[PDB]
């Protein structure tokens, strides 16, 4: 009844996701004409969107004025009555399963049955426990154990996991044995991070524009690696060392690495560089104290 | 015992609820053993960074 | 005269890494001269005679 | 049996991934041990 960390049991699955956005596009064409191949798919699926430090959103302002009614049932029908037979013709070819899901999708009525809930792999189903016990015991502090599941699995062959953040905390609060979670993520951004989609939201992603939590987090973390001190041109020498450019996260963790790292003239040019980093922090999507109080930090500092 | 193990394994590829339900009310040394057959007879599976991988995954003991 | 040399192919790997180079021959081609030098170890026979350019080691 | 320990003298050999160490000592220090071949001289 939980997410299972294997690529999903396919022909099924891909037919239907064919039969739903092919209708999809013939309701939207000829919705905009009123309103007046695996590539077909694929630029189907396309034109989409695909007192504490919380990250904030985009709020309501600066957006539309309404709409009023567009949709009558004989309006509606008028849309539907045609590319349902368009639909009519391939559905012919597909399976009398998969054409019941297109009609009940297209009914608006929504599946029973799960695609795990009707999935059919000795292997896959064994690494399915395997990869869940981990996260149980990860979970339950059960370090060893864990560490046992962890060792087994990445002997499997069977599926590369994104899984990534489940191992990040994971041997994260693991500390038993093996090359820890800063290992693992400088690992993820140098295989990542050069040319050398279903399953991907943003918790885990490709390196032509932001990887984002497991990269900010050991930043992050690492510079709390430093609250165990008081390292730090460490954890900068390899921020300093990646080009990927869209983050300024990784501008603000330069300049608390100067501002941690200024606590004589020498501090003063450790002074004056978080100074710098601060705007050329800036740059971009902004991390913002007050930065007067940064600022009035570095005049307790410029004592 | 043995027995109830086994019945637990197939009891995991088991078409039907409630059976799976039945994986979830085990317990931390039935999913221990569990890991283990996983292990040994999950070895029977089926299909430059390749030593990236020996390394890779020898960088955590395999014991 | 006696010179003693050290040959320590841990010298590259850092520190308790995993172990890239093993004394030994493998299984691709190579030479096959280089068995009048170097035993099945990969190190030289005992009483050898060797000059410039040599194998010492595999 | 090519090598020798260091320290109890036992005569033993080696295999592929083996434990470079006397199975009898557990020294960690092998000496090499050398077999009929020919070696060419002429006496001057
Ligand atoms: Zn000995």
């Amino acid at each position: 009844m939980f997410e299972v960390p294997i690529t999903l049991t396919n022909r099924k699955f891909a037919q239907r996701r064919k039969l739903k956005y092919q209708y999809i596009n013939y309701i939207s064409r000829r919705f905009d004409r009123i309103s007046k191949q695996q590539k077909k798919r694929r630029r189907e699926r396309h034109w989409r969107s695909v007192s504490f430090e919380i990250w904030r959103t985009v709020s309501s302002q600066n957006k539309q004025p309404i709409n009023k009614q567009k949709m009558t049932y004989h309006n509606f029908k008028k849309i539907e009555k045609i590319p349902l037979r368009k639909m009519e013709i391939p559905l012919l070819h597909c399976t009398k399963e998969n054409k019941l899901y297109f009609q009940s999708i297209s009914r608006g009525l929504e599946p029973l049955k799960t695609s795990t809930s009707e999935v059919r792999n000795y292997r896959t189903r064994h690494i399915v426990t395997l990869t869940d016990l981990l996260h149980l015991n990860v979970s339950r502090h059960n370090w060893s154990l864990a560490y046992k599941i962890f060792a087994t699995l990445i002997r499997i062959p069977g599926v590369q996991i994104k899984s990534l953040w489940g191992i990040g905390v994971e041997i994260l609060d693991n500390l038993s044995n093996s090359s820890s979670g800063l290992d693992f993520l400088q690992w993820m951004c140098q295989i990542y991070s050069s040319k050398s989609r279903s399953i991907v939201p943003p918790f885990q992603t490709g390196s032509r524009t932001h990887t984002a939590k497991f990269a900010i987090t050991y930043l992050w973390s690492s510079l709390i690696n430093c609250q165990k001190s008081m390292l730090i041109d460490k954890i900068s020498e390899w921020v300093l060392t990646p080009p990927f450019m869209e983050d300024a996260e990784v501008w603000f963790i330069y300049a608390s690495c100067h501002l941690l790292k200024a606590d004589i003239n020498q501090v003063i040019k450790h002074i004056h560089y978080v100074r710098t980093f601060l705007k050329i922090c800036l740059d971009k999507g902004g991390f913002a104290v007050p930065s007067r109080l940064i600022e009035n930090q570095l005049k307790s500092f410029e004592s | 015992t043995s027995e109830s193990i086994g019945r637990n394994i197939v009891k995991v590829v088991y078409p039907d609820k409630p059976t799976s339900s039945d994986y979830f009310q085990w317990s931390e040394e039935e999913t221990l053993e569990f890991l283990k057959w996983m292990e040994k007879q999950f070895l029977p599976t089926q299909t430059d960074q390749k030593i990236a991988r020996r390394k890779l995954y020898k960088i955590f003991p395999l014991d | 005269m006696y010179k003693t040399e050290k040959v320590d192919l841990a010298l590259n790997r850092n520190r308790g890494d995993p172990i890239t180079q093993h004394f030994g021959f493998g299984n691709d081609e190579w030479p096959k001269e280089w068995l009048e030098k170097l035993d099945e170890d990969g190190l030289p026979y005992i009483g050898t005679y060797v000059e410039e350019g040599d194998p010492i080691c595999a | 049996l090519k090598y020798i320990c260091a320290e109890c003298s036992s005569k033993l050999s080696l295999s592929r991934t083996d434990a470079v160490r006397c199975k009898d000592c557990g020294h960690r220090i092998l000496l090499k041990a050398r077999t009929k071949r020919l070696v060419q001289f002429e006496a001057r």
